[PDB]
């Protein structure tokens, strides 16, 4: 329905491909917040099907692997690697919780709908979110359910119910329904909600997918082009910009990097809604979300291609293929180690 | 066509001695009107 | 020889059964019979405030049956005579 | 092989010659 | 202007093809919505379409002018052309070629346009036409009865001697002045004595007598 | 923006695939915003679950969920199971109408049956259709299960008011413009002035479907105003253009004079009857036939009706003529019996010299001189025809249930000039397949056997034929079976153009032919697998009907001489089945109905003729 160009620009530094090998089948056409994790120099990584690997971080071979399925497991939300365990959720609202040593599951749980996003574990508890709108905090220890607190929502979209953040034990979640909510981890005890976005236009306008907490700021934005900067104790909005999408965003070096509903890449600074920039050339063509790597900015695309950007102004620094069928997920980087999946099974280190 | 001129004359019974016949319907009614103008044939049925 | 001819069985006039006539009573109302029997089919058109209340059946090309009863009231729409013939004769 | 229908549900043809026509009722 | 076509429309009505004024009048209809002569031109359509046997459409064009004209001089003619397009449909050219008498077909036609006349005749009891809609509702009160007549008469054919009497008393009910209930009163004695109901026989008997010439 | 999958939460009892098989929605073979569909496939879910006992089933939510830029739709249900429980036994009370031991027999059920939403509704609607044959118009009926959760067991709860009688005051039609009101109130079983019921009611829209004049029947069932107890029972009815007139002439230099012209009705002017006329006329044949049918000629079903025909040609020659009258009468709902007399005087000559011809000759004393044209005979018989018919369908134009039987024949009376009797079997059976009656089941079979009396042959001229859009499918009409054998000559056609075989100098011996003569008795099946229609404008949905079809016959000759004529093919075999497939298209346009069709005579014998592409004026079914 509309064109998806592509630049034509030199590659500066023709980034070389560290390793690369594959898992199963992989994540296909489905869209899921399946990603890869690294810790301890080993990465962990999953199948849509059901197998699990982890992989030595530094070449690639397979150093552990478990098939969690029976019916396909249907492994979902990502892996979270935290202290000894490794927790991963599931479309049938299996919760796996394994530990990092040793890949046998440690224990299996349920809670009660669609676990499709990020576990997060802190202050002795793993935080679940599920399509229904239940929030439930778990035991680290055993999977024991400890509290759980109950959304609504419009029967609209897919939002991904965005992992919560957590600060002095309390944690802020980006509800469905449009509205960000603070509550107490302790107890699931709500402490202030904040609307981000209405409109008129209820019936279509889509709502909240993740809120970031920075010096006691919350930064937080809608698909329905609205992003607002709250304080952490209240509902009270510092400044509004008509911006925002599904991808994550960015907040560092006093700047907010995004990627647009759009496809628009742009750069905002941190005390308010003044633009620094913005590029275009990836405008309406899919852009997966952005992850900082030595610096640089690094956005990956439907069709396999690479983009370093330049983060002072957005120029294009490199114009890389790695895998022509695609990225659909999070790239992800740390310790010097830039770790991506395509669309399907296959895994590359950079 | 004209074959509504040739309809019977409508000649109304009467009651017999005693019994009296069912009462009328107010329905189907005829008024009674003079029947001065024009019929079948005879009558210009063009617009004003 | 007609007999042979299929016939279809023929029902006429209201429902009629002893558990219902063995009901009815000189003083009742025509509210009070038309709640006990069910509405009259026939009546006297001709000034006489009578009901006709007829039961017929010619099932299977059997013989005709029929249970009559007539019921006459007064100008004041009270019941003053029952006529019931239980069968043609 | 000339032809007409003349009125909804009547047809006619003409065409030596085999002319006919159909009403239906 | 409308004033060349109208007057040639006129001139086909007066003598000519009705399809070349109807499509005259269309055109003028619709490219002239609402001029001076938008009202004579829906008039005159609906006259045109009654000449053609357009029915569907004289019946459409009579209940659009009504809505759009509740209060007309010269309503009274609408109506009258209204009566006369209901009566229409109960002919039948092929029916009538073979001489088949069609009073027992479906009647609400009947009854519709009877509806129409007396309405007619009760609102402008003084306009020219009355007359002749007074013709139209002696006609067709006796097309009404004489399809009562012929159900009366087929049912005493199979015997339901209950529906022969209700539906004779009906039509006497609604139809005193006409022939086919003064014959069909011996339908009312035979169903009578067919049951064992004598005391009402006689009451018909009477009634026969006392009306016989 | 498809749905990319269905996922259900908390189903223990049956799998993902198995419950999503009785979805409407479908991920695989995609559809969109069909809410609709998630509607009934929600409360399809529902009673799936209920028919197994588990009375506490719920649904919590429904979720779906667009992907993001429109790339694709997630549904999801939320469910929450219970357990299977057994059901104790029913209590029925309230207002009964006397009838307890039909009421509660119709209820029993088998103890240690699971509860089962649906026997809930049946028992619902075997309770109204009961008080609604005895004349209770308007019961009304409810019932709750009582859950005894300790005992995982439920015990149904039933209450009956049947209210009051209703009688019919009047019953009206509306919509019948041309046939007759006396034609509508004799196919009526619920009479005026009686007890009202819905199982007599119901007969009066099969009759008239049956009649076969109609394109619906509504029927309905209007209350009176302003009174307790009566009921306006009211028809609407859409009437067909029924038959047609059929004229045309022929004229020219080489053609000649000739013409060809016709009326058909099966509702003449609208007074039931049917009628039929027929004529022809050129040059060398003459044809006329003239029949007329009353359905009704007594109030109780007594039929009357009977024909009229001549014909002739001239090159053989051959002439006839008759007449025929017979009385029909019903003996129940369904059955009816059908009898009468005929004429049938015919003459032949200067007939061509064939084995099959002169054999029958020579049975009746005829000795024709071999191979001499000049000849002649003349029959003068007398008939009696009788017949039995069974029909159960329920439509005119598409059937769609029941079945059809028509066995007729008839025999020589003592005195004719020829001895013989004749059987003739024709069945057709609709049986649907589907609830929506789109998909059917349709057989047909024919049956027929002929023979003579005394020794005698059946006359040739009565001889069975098949082949044809009518009968068997793809083969050139009338040409299966046994073929004439010829002779080997004084004939006007001698000099040239003649049959070799049949010639002075062509033939010296017996030669087969291409000359169909058919045979003694006949069999043929065929099965059609009835479809809807892929597409077609709604305004012709009803009037057209496609189907596949297998067709087989075969016809043989009985008391073929295989001794005499070893040197040729013994037509005594029966074995010799023909057999063709092929796809055809029904319709019932505004002129009348239209067959057409193509098959494939994939199985053949020597002497068969083939024709593909057909098409005709069935007047059949």
């Amino acid at each position: 329905v509309k064109m998806s160009p592509l630049p034509t620009v030199e590659n500066q530094f023709t980034p070389t491909t560290a390793w690369s090998t594959s898992v199963g089948s992989g994540i296909g056409n489905f869209y899921s917040n399946l990603h890869p994790a690294l810790a301890d120099n080993v990465v962990y990584a999953a199948d849509r099907a059901g197998l699990v690997k982890a992989l030595n971080a530094d070449d690639g071979k397979e150093i552990w692997s478990v098939s969690l399925a029976e019916e396909p497991a249907l492994l979902s939300g990502g892996v979270t690697v935290s202290g000894g365990h490794v927790y991963i959720g599931s479309e049938k609202a299996q919760v796996y919780a394994l530990n990092t040593s040793d890949g046998t599951v440690a224990w299996q749980t349920k809670v009660a709908g669609e676990a499709l996003s990020r576990p997060v574990v802190s202050d002795g508890l793993v935080l679940i979110h599920t399509s229904n709108g239940q929030l439930q905090a778990l035991n680290e220890a055993d999977g024991a359910v400890k509290w759980t607190v109950n959304l609504d929502m419009p029967s609209l979209s897919l939002r991904g119910e965005s992992a919560p953040t957590t600060a002095f034990g309390a944690a802020v979640v980006g509800g469905d329904n449009g509205r960000v909510s603070a509550v107490l981890m302790e107890q699931g005890q709500m402490i202030w909600q904040q609307r981000i976005s209405q409109a008129t236009g209820s019936t279509e306008i889509d709502r909240l997918s993740t809120p970031v907490v920075v010096n006691g700021v919350v930064f937080a934005l809608a698909y329905n082009g609205n992003l607002t900067a709250l304080d952490l104790r209240s509902g009270q909005i510092m400044w509004k910009r008509e911006l925002g999408s599904v991808n994550d965003f960015i907040v560092d070096g006093n700047r907010i990097y995004l990627v647009d509903q759009n496809d628009r890449v742009m750069a905002l600074t941190i005390d308010g809604g003044v633009t620094l920039w913005t590029q275009s050339d990836l405008l309406h063509r899919l852009l997966t979300s952005p992850v900082l790597y030595n610096g640089n900015l690094v956005v990956g695309d439907s069709e396999g291609y690479l983009h370093w950007i330049n983060v002072e102004d957005g120029r294009f620094v490199a114009q890389q293929k790695v895998d022509s069928s695609g990225f659909q997920t999070e790239p992800v980087a740390a310790d010097g180690k830039l770790l991506i999946q395509a669309k399907d099974g296959t895994v590359y280190s950079i | 066509d004209e074959a509504y001129l040739e309809a019977a004359p409508l000649a109304e019974l009467h009651a017999p001695a005693g019994m009296i016949l069912p009462v009328t319907s107010g329905d189907y009614a005829i008024p009674v009107t003079n029947g001065s103008g024009a019929v079948g044939k005879a009558l210009d049925i063009r617009p004003p | 020889l007609e007999r042979v001819v299929y016939r279809p069985d023929i029902n006429q006039g209201n429902y009629l059964t002893a558990n219902d006539v063995s009901k009815i009573r000189v003083g009742m109302t025509q509210q009070q019979v038309a709640y006990a029997l069910g509405t009259p089919l026939m009546s006297d058109p001709f000034g006489t405030n009578t009901w006709f209340y007829v039961f017929r059946q010619q099932p299977g090309h059997e013989g005709v049956t029929q249970q009559t009863l007539t019921l006459t009231f007064n100008s004041s729409g009270v019941l003053t005579n029952i006529d019931n013939k239980p069968a043609l004769s | 092989g000339l032809n007409a229908e003349i009125r909804d549900n009547v047809r006619f043809g003409l065409e030596a010659v085999n002319a006919n026509f159909r009403y239906c009722f | 202007p409308p004033n060349e076509i109208y007057a040639t429309a006129q001139q086909k009505l007066q003598d000519g093809n009705w399809r070349q004024a109807i499509t005259q009048l269309e055109a003028l209809d619709n490219r002239y919505p609402f001029g001076p002569y938008s009202q004579q031109v829906q008039l005159d359509l609906i006259y045109a379409y009654y000449k053609n046997a357009d029915l569907p459409l004289a019946q459409a064009a009579i209940d659009r002018f009504i809505r759009l004209n509740p209060t007309h001089p010269n309503i009274d003619y609408v109506m009258y052309m209204r009566g006369l397009t209901n009566m229409a449909l109960d002919d039948s050219a092929l029916q009538g070629f073979f001489g088949v008498d069609r009073s027992d077909r479906d009647p609400q036609h009947a009854r519709a346009a009877f509806s129409d006349f007396s309405k007619l005749v009760r609102g402008y009891p003084n306009s020219q036409y009355t007359t002749d809609a007074t013709k139209r509702l002696v006609f067709l009160k006796d097309r009404l009865a004489k399809y009562e007549y012929s159900v009366a008469e087929y049912y005493t054919e199979r015997g339901a001697w209950v529906a022969v009497v209700n539906r004779v008393e009906g039509m006497l009910r609604d139809y005193p002045d006409t022939q086919a209930t003064r014959d069909a009163l011996p339908l009312m004695e035979n169903a009578y004595r067919q049951m064992q109901m004598n005391a009402q026989a006689e009451k018909v008997a009477k009634i026969i007598a006392a009306n016989s010439s | 923006a498809e749905i990319q999958q269905i996922n259900i939460v908390g189903n223990h009892a049956f799998t993902t695939d198995e419950l999503i098989s009785h979805f409407q929605l479908r991920d695989e073979v995609d559809r969109k915003y069909q809410k609709q569909k998630l509607a009934g496939d929600l409360e399809t879910l529902r009673s799936y679950y209920l028919d197994r006992g588990y009375a506490r089933f719920n649904i919590d939510s429904t979720q779906v969920s667009l992907t993001p830029d429109k790339k694709g739709i997630y549904v999801t249900v939320n469910i929450t199971e219970g357990d299977q429980y057994k059901l104790s036994g029913v209590e029925v009370s309230g207002n009964l109408a006397g009838h307890s031991a039909e009421i509660e027999q119709l209820t029993k059920i088998e103890p240690g049956e699971l509860y089962n939403g649906t026997k809930v509704t049946k028992m619902e609607d075997d309770i109204k259709k009961l008080l609604g044959r005895y004349g209770y118009a308007y019961p009304r009926v409810q019932s709750m299960p009582e859950i005894n959760d300790a005992d995982k067991t439920v015990k149904l709860r039933v209450n009956v008011d049947a209210g009051n009688r209703f009688y019919v005051r009047k019953i009206r039609f509306e919509g019948n413009d041309t046939s007759k009101d006396a034609v509508l109130r004799r196919e009526m079983r619920q009479m005026e002035g009686a007890w009202l019921g819905s199982d007599l009611v119901d007969q009066g829209k099969e009759r008239l479907n049956r009649l076969g004049f109609f394109e619906t029947v509504d029927t309905d069932t209007q209350r009176v105003p302003g009174s307790p107890d009566q009921v306006d029972v009211v028809y609407k009815v859409k009437e067909r253009n029924t038959g047609c007139f059929n004229f045309g002439i022929g004229y020219g230099t080489e053609s000649g004079v000739s013409f060809q012209a016709g009326v058909q009705q099966d509702n003449w002017l609208g007074t039931g009857y049917a009628v039929g006329i027929n004529g022809t006329k050129n040059d060398y044949q003459t044809y006329a036939e003239l029949s007329v049918t009353n359905p009704y000629f007594t109030v109780d079903g007594v039929s009357l009706g009977g024909r009229l025909f001549y014909n002739d040609f001239q090159a053989y020659t051959n002439k006839s003529y008759g007449t025929d009258v017979t009385l029909g009468f019903p003996i129940n709902e369904y059955n009816s019996l059908r009898a009468g007399l005929g004429y049938v005087h015919n003459s032949l000559s200067n007939m061509q010299p064939q084995v099959a011809m002169w054999r029958y000759l020579y049975s009746m004393g005829e000795h024709p001189s071999t191979s001499d044209q000049d000849n002649s005979f003349k029959t003068d018989d007398f008939t009696f025809n009788y017949g039995w018919t069974y029909n159960k369908l329920d439509r005119g134009y598409f059937p769609t249930d029941g079945s059809r039987v028509n066995l007729t024949g008839k025999v020589t009376i003592p005195g004719s000039d020829n001895e013989y009797y004749k059987v003739t079997l024709d069945t057709a059976t609709y049986v649907p397949i589907d609830d929506d009656h789109k998909w059917v089941v349709l057989g047909r079979t024919r049956w027929g056997y002929g023979d003579g009396l005394g020794g005698k042959e059946m006359p040739f001229y009565e001889n069975f034929y098949a082949g044809g859009s009518s009968t068997v499918r793809g083969f050139q009409s009338n040409t299966i079976g046994p073929k004439a054998v010829y002779f080997p000559q004084a004939s006007n056609y001698d000099p040239d153009y003649d049959y070799e075989c049949a010639t002075q100098d062509g033939a010296k011996d017996l030669c087969k032919s291409d000359d169909a003569v058919g045979g003694n008795a006949m069999a043929v099946a065929s099965l059609e697998f009835i479809t809807p229609t892929p597409f077609i404008s709604d305004k012709y949905a009803n009037s057209v009907r496609t189907s596949f079809f297998w067709d087989m016959g075969t016809v043989w000759d009985t008391n073929w001489d295989s001794s005499q004529y070893s040197g040729y093919p013994d037509y005594s075999d029966p074995s010799n089945i023909r057999m063709s497939a092929g796809i055809a298209l029904q319709w019932m346009s505004p002129l009348g109905p239209l067959v057409f069709s193509y098959a494939q005579p994939f199985k053949k014998y020597d002497g068969d003729k083939a024709e593909q592409f057909q098409f005709n004026i069935g007047k059949t079914w």
